[PDB]
């Protein structure tokens, strides 16, 4: 089953943009489509969003920008590993 | 007037424990900052006492404890000292004001020392001073404790309002108190009275000083 | 030894400008943000304005807000505050404080802090002070000076310059409702030294550029 | 009138006689006379925009911690690999800031890369820190598979470096900051992070390196940036003279040349000074052992039946297997299958703590290796196992048992009532002895070292004590803790 994850440090959460990280061995046209069905569903709900990225090559999903009330949706989108919410980095 | 809220004031007797609290908002302490806290002793900088809510520098005492909590933050000195005797201050970053605002301050007083009455010094105007046609009489009010007196001035019997500055009273490095008192008069009116006195009155007892024209 | 020493304080009339700095030394400038806090005679910690160790980072205080400007020079250790438009409420000791440049992911202590420079600002030119002998009349005897009518603070005082420290007690300036400062100067001695040991009082006031030595004798 | 810090990494019998190091940072000033046509800028950027309430153009230096860095990597008067080839990628904006979002772009476009240009080898220096993040160490993970050698900081918040990302990523060499007097750096009220996470410290404090103020402008820093530069720049050098060297064995001489015990561990809080390694990097001869690393796991947690797991490399074997729990409140450890590799797991009591697994991770060339294990057996001989095949040797003993009433060549001897469990192994000129060391009033802990020239590969208790409460090594080093005590060491070497 797919998981949610956020960064344990709150002030570095930055909620509204996820990477969703489908399951080893997705290929790229999977997650591609993926990306899509995941805009179409939350389309038909009345939310925009935004894919920002679809990855192919370390590991298969893409970046999307969307609203926080979707993820419940994204999570029983087929393929999904899991959905990790961004955050920030810092130089050392 | 600050966005940190401490008390103005704190006080304990030796060995005793108190607290200062320091309450913000939901922009500052509530939002996730830590707050830092400082003591300064009279005529210092300020020193970082606690950092991160409850982290102690190498050199503060175990004495010296913090915490946060929701919007407040909590500085508690236990075994309190008279070195302790200093102005304490909260901080935090307010990401509203995009800084690390300061509390208001708390000055913090170690009490218990015995009463001591004040010693009273009064001075005429210097022959000096009247050739230059001004006359400044001169009451000091030494190693006193507590530290608040009144001081009433008298020409001959009655009362003088006009013409006296007072200063504050403030802690000497023996740890008493000692003020100030000038009364401005015209050389005419030095002159023309038969005495000044100096009253000062100190836990409910007058000690007065009296000079007259030579 | 981490070390902080802050210059450039002085006098100035309203609407002037004056330029503090801040020198470091003993640690690595370059990886710390900077800092100045300000100190009104008698009042609170308020904090001016921060920057951070590469200047990508600037904030101020709303009261500073277009008439202050910090920058730094990491070449030089030094950090600066320009300060325009003076008015009466910016008199105040100014402070540099240190907190190690975590890139906004974490907002550290101040954790060291220089001892501060003294600005006022004031209407006022600065004026020496006026002394006169307090003259004493077998225990002990009283004398000492009057200094009076001087700005800013603060004058120093001394006795027989410095060979007498014991019963010597200078007590806290009065502020007159004039906007000038007066102090006295006491010391407490033998009263069968009097007429003997002549006694000196040495004030000093720096704003002004002015020493006064007072001879004090009996009667 | 050499920077101290290079002259610290460099050791005392020094002999000065391809590869790719990225940089994901911020802008870098290129122009800069140290590293003046040696780095090049990918058009690499994703970075989120500045905080415009606090943020001056005119007055920002956009370009002060990436060309500083560089600078320790590879200047050409004060860095380490000098002149080393290097690209940068811009995932840090003008106020340090990035994102995971961003970083793993990066790490992408750096996987893209590596399949174009001719295959070689390839470090990333990574000098930055968020929360924990699953995806960012497991896209660092995925690419350090592929052959990257990944160097990263630990971390400049005093706290334990298994909270940050990509610090926690096991693969990735994750560096701590040590200062001139070879102790752990304070930044503020800060500094550097700590930890079973933490692979050696370097060299982060008063650091002097290029400052894009001026092309010929140098200025000192300090973080776990800087220390974790000096690691990327020796990786870069060891991998410059022998180009296929693997990262596991990258890591391992790493771990292996460092300066050992030179950390006044009192600085750490005291249940992270096991788990810290006592190690300051400094550059291997090489150019070219049996060569072994310990592994602590993460704490199981206060479930009774909570079991801990360490786990080695892909490249490594699992030699031996032990566990330590601060109250001695255990039930021992178990080597066993795991997706064809074999794990350290160690077991939980039934009432209170926790318990660490502590694997010892070793490079054997053509190794077999495998676990036997016998049951219980209710004698007064005990439970007994050994390597029965030919050429198998005996490298570890681990223990594991039910509940705790337990009071009264090449062979494992366990209590009656615990299953007993040896490590085997095959390998050419593998040979391997037991050295024991007893003490009948343990202050504490017993310990035991292999001499010079044999490496430790299994640290055990002698059984039948209640006052035990675990084990490991500690370099070559067997160190039992005791609240009689015996400790067994195995050591092996090569032809
Ligand atoms: O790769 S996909 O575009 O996701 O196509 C797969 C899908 O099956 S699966 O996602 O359950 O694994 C497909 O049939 C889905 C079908 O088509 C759409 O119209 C969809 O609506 S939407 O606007 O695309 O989101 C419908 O679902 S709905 O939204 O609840 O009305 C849906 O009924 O079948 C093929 C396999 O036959 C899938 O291909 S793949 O191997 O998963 O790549
Ligand atoms: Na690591
Ligand atoms: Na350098």
């Amino acid at each position: 089953t797919a998981t949610f994850h956020r960064c344990a440090k709150d002030p570095w959460r930055l909620p509204g943009t996820y990477v969703v990280v489908l399951k080893e061995e997705t290929h790229l046209s999977q997650s591609e489509r993926t990306a899509r069905r995941l805009q179409a569903q939350a389309a038909r709900r009345g939310y925009l969003t935004k894919i920002l990225h679809v990855f192919h090559g370390l590991l298969p999903g893409f970046l999307v920008k969307m609203s926080g009330d979707l993820l419940e949706l994204a999570l029983k989108l087929p393929h999904v590993d899991y959905i990790e919410e961004d955050s920030s980095v810092f130089a050392q | 007037e600050s966005v940190l809220t401490q008390p103005p004031s704190v006080s304990g007797a030796p060995g005793q424990r108190v607290t200062i609290s320091c309450t913000g908002s939901s922009s500052n302490i509530g939002a996730g900052y830590d707050v830092h806290w400082y003591q300064q002793l009279p005529g210092t900088a300020p020193k970082l006492l606690i950092s991160g809510n409850s982290n102690r520098p190498s050199g503060v005492p175990d004495r010296f404890s913090g915490s946060k909590s929701g919007t407040s933050a909590s500085l508690a000195i236990t075994g309190l000292q008279a070195e302790d005797e200093a102005d304490y201050y909260c901080q935090s970053y307010d990401s509203s004001l995009s800084g690390s605002v300061f509390g208001g301050g708390t000055k913090l007083t170690v009490l218990g020392q015995p009463k001591a009455a004040p010693s009273v010094t009064l001075f005429p105007p210097s022959s000096e001073e009247l050739q230059a046609n001004k006359a400044t009489l001169v009451c000091l009010i030494s190693d006193f404790y507590p530290g608040a007196v009144t001081v009433a001035w008298k020409a001959d019997s009655s009362p003088v309002k006009a013409g006296v500055e007072t200063t504050t009273p403030s802690k000497q490095s023996n740890n008493k108190y000692a003020a100030s008192s000038y009364l401005s008069l015209t050389p005419e009116q030095w002159k023309s009275h038969r005495s000044y006195s100096c009253q000062v009155t100190h836990e409910g007892s007058t000690v007065e000083k009296t000079v007259a024209p030579t | 030894e981490v070390q902080l020493v802050e210059s450039g304080g002085g006098l100035v009339k309203p609407g002037g400008s004056l330029r503090l700095s801040c020198a470091a030394s003993g640690f690595t400038f370059s990886s710390y943000s900077m800092n100045w806090v300000r100190q009104a005679p008698g009042k609170g910690l308020e904090w001016v304005s921060s920057i951070s160790s590469s200047s990508s980072y600037i904030s101020y205080a709303d009261s500073v807000k277009g008439r202050f400007t910090i920058s730094r020079d990491n070449a030089k250790n030094s950090l600066y505050l320009q300060m325009n438009s003076l008015r009466a409420e910016d008199t105040a000791v100014y402070f540099c404080a240190r907190d190690y440049d975590f890139w906004s992911a974490y907002y550290d202590a101040f954790d060291v802090w220089g001892q501060g420079t003294m600005v006022t600002v004031s209407s006022a030119s600065t004026k020496g002070p006026s002394v006169f002998p307090l003259a004493p009349s077998g225990g002990t005897a009283a004398l000492g000076c009057l200094v009076k009518d001087y700005f800013p603070e603060p004058v120093t005082v001394s006795w027989n310059s410095g060979a007498l420290t014991s019963g010597v007690h200078t007590f806290p300036a009065v502020l007159q409702s004039s906007g000038l400062y007066s102090l006295s100067s006491v010391v407490t001695v033998p009263s069968s030294s009097l007429g003997t040991q002549t006694y000196i009082c040495n004030v000093n006031h720096k704003p002004s550029n002015t020493k006064v030595d007072k001879k004090v004798e009996p009667k | 009138s050499i920077p101290w810090n290079l002259e610290r990494i460099t050791p005392p019998r020094y002999r000065a006689d391809l590869v790719e190091v990225y940089l994901l940072d911020t802008s870098i000033q290129s122009d800069h006379r140290e590293i003046e046509g040696r780095v090049m800028v990918t058009d690499f950027e994703n970075v989120p925009e500045e905080d415009g309430t606090r943020f001056h153009r005119q007055a920002s230096k956009c370009d002060s911690h990436g060309t500083h860095l560089a600078g320790v990597v590879s200047g050409r008067d004060a860095g380490v690999a000098k002149g080393a080839s290097m690209r940068s990628l811009r995932v840090l904006n003008c106020q340090g800031k990035g994102t995971v979002s961003g970083t793993l772009i990066g790490l992408e476009f750096i996987r893209k890369s590596q399949l174009v240009q001719p295959v070689g080898p390839l470090v990333v220096l990574l000098p930055l820190a968020g929360g924990y993040s699953r995806v960012l160490n497991a896209a660092c993970q995925r690419l350090a598979r592929a052959g990257v050698v990944l160097v990263t900081a630990a971390g400049n918040f005093r706290d334990d470096a298994c909270l940050y990302s990509p610090a926690s990523a096991p693969e990735v060499i994750t560096v701590g900051a040590t200062n001139a007097q070879d102790q752990p750096v304070t930044l503020g009220t800060l500094g550097t992070n700590f930890g079973r996470c933490v692979d050696l410290f370097a060299p982060g404090e008063d650091i002097i390196g290029a400052s894009s103020d001026c092309s010929t402008c140098f200025v000192s820093q300090s973080g776990t940036s800087q220390a974790a530069a000096h690691v990327a720049g020796i990786a870069a050098m060891m991998l410059s003279a022998e180009p296929e060297l693997t990262l596991a064995e990258l890591r391992q001489r790493l771990i292996h040349f460092s300066a050992k015990d030179v950390i006044n561990e009192a600085w750490f809080p005291e249940d992270q000074r096991v788990l810290t390694p006592n190690l300051v990097a400094a550059l291997p001869p090489s150019t070219h052992q049996l060569f072994c690393r310990t592994v602590w796991s993460a704490h199981s947690g206060p479930t009774r039946m909570a079991t801990a797991i360490a786990r080695c490399a892909p490249d490594e074997e699992l030699l031996s297997c032990s566990s330590f729990s601060r109250s001695g409140k255990r039930r021992g450890e178990r080597m066993e299958a795991q997706g064809g590799k074999l794990v350290c797991r160690a077991h939980n009591a039934f009432g209170g703590e926790g318990v660490y697994a502590i694997a010892r991770c070793c490079l054997l060339p053509q190794a077999a290796c495998s676990v036997h294990t016998a049951p219980p057996a209710e004698a007064s001989m005990g439970t007994r196992v050994h390597c029965h095949q030919q050429g198998h040797v005996l490298t570890g003993c681990s223990s594991h048992w039910e509940v705790e009433d337990l009071g009264t060549p090449n062979q494992c001897v366990g209590h009656r009532e615990a299953s007993i469990h040896a490590s085997c192994c095959h390998a050419p000129g593998l040979e391997c002895k037991v050295k024991e060391h007893g003490i009948p009033a343990p202050q504490g802990q017993v310990t035991v070292a292999c001499e010079e020239g044999w490496t430790l590969t299994g640290c055990s208790a002698l059984p039948g004590t209640s006052h035990v409460l675990g084990a490991y090594a500690v370099d070559n080093t067997c160190v039992v803790r005791s609240r009689a005590v015996t400790a067994v060491a195995i050591c092996c070497r090569s032809r």
